[PDB]
DNA sequence: ATCAATATCCACCTGCAGATACTACCAAAAGTGTATTTGGAAACTGCTCCATCAAAAGGCATGTTCAGCTGATTCAGCTGAACATGCCTTTTGATGGAGCAGTTTCCAAATACACTTTTGGTAGTATCTGCAGGTGGATATTGAT
DNA sequence: ATCAATATCCACCTGCAGATACTACCAAAAGTGTATTTGGAAACTGCTCCATCAAAAGGCATGTTCAGCTGAATCAGCTGAACATGCCTTTTGATGGAGCAGTTTCCAAATACACTTTTGGTAGTATCTGCAGGTGGATATTGAT
């Protein structure tokens, strides 16, 4: 819920 | 019958279009073209005349430099007929690509 | 006694407006007296500079009118009216005549 | 109401005869017969960056009618700013 | 009939200084105008940054000055000094 | 002995949050500096001419997310905007 | 009692600084709330995407520390942020691995 | 044993460079008209750059001087500063 | 008695060069350059160590890249030897002069 | 083919330059509470943009014909690549002081306000006139012979 | 270097389109001339970091030998220019219809502002370690034969 990327991995969680 | 050889209406037609400012794409072609572009981005969009003038002053102006630029690279390469990869490689070099 | 800030510097261009259109475009809190004066000083130069070179095209052309061509005559003949507008297009202004000299005919 | 008539193909509206004298403009002696469409392609992309520009300026004031001075923005953002129409 | 303002009056009296037998078109005064306003932002533009660059939050003549040093080509800026500050100069001591 | 302020603190926990594992040096850093303030200027830049445009006195969220589109290619765009739309829902959201 | 901009909008990236940088600028005479949360929002995007892929750039020449070289290969190697970037120089990046295929030897 | 201040920008650099534009032949002539492109690359941008110092009323050009420089004739760097 | 043969030496270059990023030209030429060109436009200048980097390094950028079009102008021409004309016509089509 | 010279590649090692981690101090972000400014919502213009159509120059499409340009081939000569050395220039590492930048102080200069005055825009009107577009007729250029 | 086909030049001659130049005219903006605020040049001084200068170290100047690239000469195939012929579509100049820009007036949100409370981010510092060298030995590459 944080930030995505294109690559199609987030950051983590909260 | 007298003709004049290859060249010679080339050059006469280079002086003439030089000397003159008058755009040189038909006004009604290039302004479905640009109705035509637009729609495909936003439906319902309407333009001011002097908007479509002004696409097509800048269109001309942009393609005859680049006319003038891809002359460079086809006389680079000792030629005089320019082709598809002088216009790639003026604008290669321009950085207008990659 | 009402003097324009233009008679008191001795320009034809406007003091006033360059000051006003400093204020409303945000390019500082704050404006000095100086800053208006001198900016229409260097406008009024250059429009000056453009007018008289394209004023020579017109009567080279045979022309009482300064059209857009004479424009483009004045600034593209000229090195550094040629650099100061290298990016930008003159509407109805066309090329200055030149031939690459390999496109000439005959030996 | 009437609805537009379908736009389709205008590309081809710039004609092998504009594009010599747009070459002439610049200079060109010879023409190789793939130049016309090469060049349709590079005046599409050229167009269609400009436009996207315009009308994102268009689209920002809430208007329906694309102005000069929307054209006139795009191209100075490009890096083909334009004399004679405003601004 | 909202009032749209331009340089067009000042253009003109500059045109009867340096050319007075000499006419000019409205599409040649439509470029004059694009050219004042371009050069006034471009001048503008090089002074804010400058100004910031020095963290100053006035713009003076001395802004525009260093503007028109690094927007004008060798002679111009010579030439465009001189009548700025000449033109400076004088208002100073014209009260 | 002034404060010599940077976006290094934030890079690094971005960074901390994509490559848990991985460190940056001082110059990579330097560079990640450079860009955020570039971008900064880029899209701050287009927002003023935009607001400037339509007689606006304000930079709202409306004229950021133009400037992106503006300024951002594709698929950077689109992302950028999700990113952004997402950010000031969180905190419009905020007791 | 006190929140950061930041911890509510759910950025690492500082909302509040963000917000002065638009005001010290002088870019317009007011700010709307939202306007620093997406900035802020937009540049913690553009650094994450840019360390994601200098990230992989550094574990591909088995490394675990980015430097300037992995953010280099990173942004030329991708199509969006190399034109994004294309006027910009990244000092100690160096250049992609290109031969021209010309200049191979024949056999 | 004195020279130019130019000739020290020596063949061998030039070729170094080249080399990482992935050059593989040069001719000779190539060694004069780099140092030429180099003296009005360098004479544009320390132009601009000096402009800043003397703004700043300073007798010394700093890193942030030649950022700015770099930034206005379109060869924004990324490592030094802005 | 073993000799490579030419170009091979060239490619190995090329190789290695464009696998580094290190600064090609020696530091202290560079800096008693720039202060030369400096110096006819404010004398008694100091300049900061990391000035004098930012220079080399965006300078050592430009002609790499200036290479790069540079090939591209002599491969254009169907050599693989870059000239003068090949750096002039790089130059001209980037819009660096005439 | 073979054979060797030299370049390149991967595993392991290890000292310290250049990271990450930690702390107290304060500039600058957030919190609260009035103080101003704005940017839709509604409600009307006239402006100007869409459309449609009729008649006619004016330019476009296409097919034919061959001049001469491109690009493939061959080849000679010159011009850059490679290379083996030592010396000369740069790089490295260790001190004096120029000058950047920290900072506080007070006034010359810029803002804020609200007057009065004048400029510059426009609408309307007329009033003039430069020049585009046309037409001959004298003159230059090109290409056959 | 003679000649004829055809483009080009230039000087006349119109009829407006577009320029100039009145108005009167007014509305917004520029100017005036105190009341209030403050930014920046001034002066001082401290403590970085820049210039200089003398041992440590490899990079470059050099001249020679020839591999192979560049460019010159030649030639044939065929692409692209010229131009004639047929006619479609653009240009031009109306008319009517309305969509929508552009204005101008209430404001309830929205953001600025002035002041206080709080803490995140900076700069010393204080440790921790990623990796640039270096070595050893296997294998790959290149070019001779
Ligand atoms: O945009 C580029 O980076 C670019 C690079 C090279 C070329 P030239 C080219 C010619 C020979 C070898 C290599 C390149 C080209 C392009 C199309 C057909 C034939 C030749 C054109 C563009
Ligand atoms: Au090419
Ligand atoms: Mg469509």
């Amino acid at each position: 819920p944080g930030a995505r990327l294109r690559s199609g991995r987030s950051t983590g969680a909260p | 019958p007298h003709r004049y050889r290859p060249g010679t209406v080339a050059l006469r037609e280079i002086r003439r279009y030089q000397k003159s400012t008058e755009l040189l794409i038909r006004k009604l072609p290039f302004q479905r073209l640009v109705r035509e572009i637009a729609q495909d981005f936003k439906t319902d969009l309407r333009f001011q005349s002097s908007a479509v003038m002004a696409l097509q002053e800048a269109c001309e102006a942009y393609l005859v430099g680049l006319f003038e630029d891809t002359n460079l690279c086809a006389i680079h390469a000792k030629r005089v007929t320019i082709m598809p990869k002088d216009i790639q490689l003026a604008r290669r070099i321009r950085g207008e690509r990659a | 006694k009402a003097k324009t800030r233009s008679s008191r510097a001795g320009l034809q261009f406007p003091v006033g407006r360059v000051h006003r259109l400093l204020r409303k475009g945000n390019y500082s809190e704050r404006v000095g007296a100086g800053a208006p004066v001198y900016l229409a000083a260097v406008l009024e130069y250059l429009t000056a500079e453009i007018l008289e070179l394209a004023g020579n095209a017109a009567r080279d052309n045979k022309k009482t009118r300064i059209i857009p061509r004479h424009l483009q005559l004045a600034i593209r003949n000229d090195e550094e009216l040629n650099k100061l507008l290298g990016r930008v297009t003159i509407a109805q202004g066309g090329v200055l005549p030149n031939i690459q000299a390999v496109l000439l005919p005959k030996k | 109401k009437r609805h537009r008539k379908v736009l389709r193909d205008n590309i081809q509206g710039i004609t092998k005869p504009a594009i010599r004298r747009l070459a002439r403009r610049g200079g060109v002696k010879r023409i190789s017969g793939l130049i016309y469409e090469e060049t349709r392609g590079v005046l599409k992309v050229f167009l269609e960056n400009v436009i996207r520009d315009a009308v994102t300026y268009t689209e920002h004031a809430k208007r329906k009618t694309v102005t000069a001075m929307d054209v006139v923005y795009a191209l100075k953002r490009q890096g083909r700013t334009l004399y004679g129409f405003g601004g | 009939r909202s009032r749209k303002e331009s340089y067009s009056v000042y253009v003109y009296k500059v045109l009867k200084q340096v050319h007075p037998d000499t006419g000019i078109s409205s599409k040649a005064m439509g470029i004059m105008n694009s050219f004042v306003n371009d050069i006034f932002e471009r001048i503008a533009g090089e002074a804010s940054r400058l100004a910031h660059y020095n963290k100053r939050s006035t713009i003076t003549s001395r802004e525009i000055q260093t503007a028109v040093r690094l927007l004008l080509p060798g002679e111009l800026a010579k030439h465009a000094v001189s009548e700025g500050t000449k033109a400076v100069t004088k208002y100073t001591s014209a009260k």
